[PDB]
């Protein structure tokens, strides 16, 4: 299983492509991806000034 | 659970107070900022009239 341990004040958005349904869980939950569930990888800005 | 809302509350408090302090001392001369040093910095943090 692929399971991500979500931080407390954080949200992870997934979709079950096998089931045609959308769900996003905020808060400190342990997501459990179905065999065709995929994550919302977020490219975020960082660096000293910004990137 | 609202306690853990901000994950870096130490930094949040320091940055907010530093910002407001700097902004308020920005409006006064060096002579004033040293005569009423604690007075203006403490009213800088929570500026109001009560």
């Amino acid at each position: 299983v692929v399971s991500y341990r979500v931080p407390h004040n954080a949200a992870v958005q997934v979709y079950d492509y096998r089931a045609k349904r959308a769900r996003v869980v905020f808060g400190p939950e342990l997501v459990t991806l179905d065999p065709e569930e995929q994550f919302t990888v977020l490219s975020l800005s960082a660096g000293r000034p910004k990137r | 659970a609202k306690l853990f809302s901000v994950p870096d509350f130490v930094g949040d408090a320091c940055k907010a107070i530093a910002s407001r302090v700097r902004g308020a001392v920005a409006s006064v001369t060096f002579d004033d900022f040293h005569k009423n040093s604690a007075r203006i910095i403490r009213m800088a943090v929570f500026g109001f009239e009560m």
